[PDB]
């Protein structure tokens, strides 16, 4: 499986392994438990608009 | 900006003004962190002395959400030359802390080697700024974006007159009349990739601004990923 179809799934990083990918987050984001979507750990994460005035 | 459309409300709040010994603004930068602006080495000689807003979308009202912080240290790279702008990129941490909020929020910083096959072989990224909207106008009161095609390296080589170093790449349009221009220099280029936005370039120079046969010379991120962790500790 590989990082050039659909980014490997990853909803940010991906990485190739031998016959794997390995899916990581930017600082803020903590990986899901499906390996796949990053998680914000906080209302003002990196990278996101700030849409939803709180 | 030249062309491009104003940002809408939350949708540039990476965006800060470097303001000099008037609260005007002459340059950009992007909120990497709550103490740490990425902005242009060629934009520390253009001021004296300059502070940091962050918030503001247009220069003439106070809307209630800006805030000024002021410069604890700056971190130039060591190598940036004015001659070629080669290393055009510098770091500044603030003396006191950005408290994120509505249209203050930082650009996430990509890992390297992906950013190079899945953020840089995009088609777009996005420039903003309170730059003139024209090369021989005058700045922007409002906050301003782009969206510019990346542009590949043999073809920004051959369109300049001056050297692209591999420090360096073009993004914009041959003719089209959109561009970054003065004033937009130091602020931030972001590609976004399912809905978030990543650092890729910082506003570096251009021959003028919306020129035919002319492009945006921006600086590469990526070449500098492992510098600006450094240099943020
Ligand atoms: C060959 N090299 C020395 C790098 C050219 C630098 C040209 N240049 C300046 O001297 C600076 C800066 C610039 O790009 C700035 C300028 C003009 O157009 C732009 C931009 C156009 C498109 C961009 Cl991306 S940045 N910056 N000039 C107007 C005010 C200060 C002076
Ligand atoms: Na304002
Ligand atoms: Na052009």
């Amino acid at each position: 499986k590989l990082c050039s179809l659909d980014n490997g799934d990853c909803d940010q990083f991906c990485h190739e392994e031998q016959n794997s990918v390995v899916c990581s987050c930017a600082r803020g984001y903590t990986l899901a438990d499906n390996g796949k979507a990053c998680i914000p750990t906080g209302p003002y994460p990196c990278g996101k608009q700030t849409l939803e005035r709180r | 900006i030249v062309g491009g459309q104003e940002c809408k409300d939350g949708e540039c709040p990476w965006q800060a003004l470097l303001i000099n010994e008037e609260n005007e603004g002459f340059c950009g930068g992007t909120i990497l962190s709550e103490f740490y602006i990425l902005t242009a080495a060629h934009c520390l000689y253009q001021a004296k002395r300059f502070k940091v807003r962050v918030g503001d979308r247009n220069t003439e009202q106070e809307e209630g959400g800006e805030a000024v912080h002021e410069v604890e240290v700056v971190i130039k790279h060591n190598r940036f030359t004015k001659e070629t702008y080669d290393f055009d990129i510098a770091v500044l941490r603030l003396k006191t802390p950005i408290t994120f909020r509505m249209n203050v929020a930082p650009a996430c910083l990509p890992e390297r080697d992906w950013a190079e096959s899945t953020l840089m072989t995009q088609k777009t990224g996005i420039v903003s700024g309170f730059g003139r909207t024209h090369e021989k106008g005058e700045q922007s009161t409002r906050l301003k974006m782009l969206e510019v095609p990346y542009v590949d390296r043999n073809s920004c080589k051959l369109s300049s007159s001056f050297i692209i170093t591999q420090n360096m790449f073009c993004a914009g349009y041959d003719t089209k009349q959109e561009d970054a221009c003065q004033g937009d220099s130091g602020g931030p280029h972001v590609t976004r990739f399912k809905d978030t936005y990543f650092v890729t370039g910082i506003v570096s120079w251009g021959e003028g601004c919306a020129r035919k046969g002319k492009y945006g010379i921006y600086t590469k991120v990526t070449a500098f990923l492992k510098w600006i962790d450094r240099s943020m500790k």
